[PDB]
């Protein structure tokens, strides 16, 4: 349901 | 000037609008199936300063709790500093416009992290020149399996 951000 | 007078001057730029919070040459719009999204109302110059994604600076354990309740959208930002998780947490409602900016692979902007005397934010600079009227876009970085299925959006 859920995606999340990540840095990259 | 030398690159380190450059990287001062940078470096004090940035410092500044983080420390004002000033968002200027950008507005809300309804993107087609996107939701909101920002678009830019001046041009921008490759390497400028867009915008902080502002929030909740928080650690790990909360991070997870936080998830837990909100499993509302998605506004968690997740990165590394000095060896520890961290993220940007900008769930809450506020007038703060990086929140509202979606993704792209192949965007206009670029998340870095930004250390002022020990404190990490993270800020969007344009990687390119971005025309009036254009939305604004970056990478939220997220390619898991389990997300691409649920948001084919990330795959672009
Ligand atoms: N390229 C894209 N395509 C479709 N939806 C996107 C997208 N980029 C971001 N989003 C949407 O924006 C969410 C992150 S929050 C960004 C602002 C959001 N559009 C809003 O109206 O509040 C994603 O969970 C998804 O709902």
């Amino acid at each position: 349901k859920r995606h999340r951000k990540v840095l990259r | 000037k030398s690159k380190a007078e450059l990287q001062s001057e940078e470096r004090k730029r940035i410092d500044e609008l983080i420390e004002s919070g000033k968002e200027e040459g950008m507005k809300i719009d309804l993107i087609d199936g996107k939701g909101r999204g920002v678009i830019a109302t001046k041009q921008f110059s490759r390497g400028d300063f867009v915008v902080e994604f502002h929030g909740d600076l928080i650690e790990i354990t909360d991070a997870k709790k936080r998830e837990a309740l909100y499993a509302t959208g998605c506004y968690m930002y997740y990165f590394q500093y000095l060896s520890k998780t961290y993220c940007v947490d900008a769930t809450r409602e506020t007038n703060r416009l990086g929140r509202l900016i979606n993704h792209s692979k192949c965007g206009n902007c670029q998340t870095k992290l930004h250390d002022i005397d020990g404190v990490p934010h993270l800020i969007l600079i344009a990687s390119r020149d971005i025309a009036a009227g254009e939305e604004l876009l970056y990478d939220y970085g997220d390619r898991s399996k389990a997300s691409i299925e649920a948001h084919p959006w990330l795959k672009h």
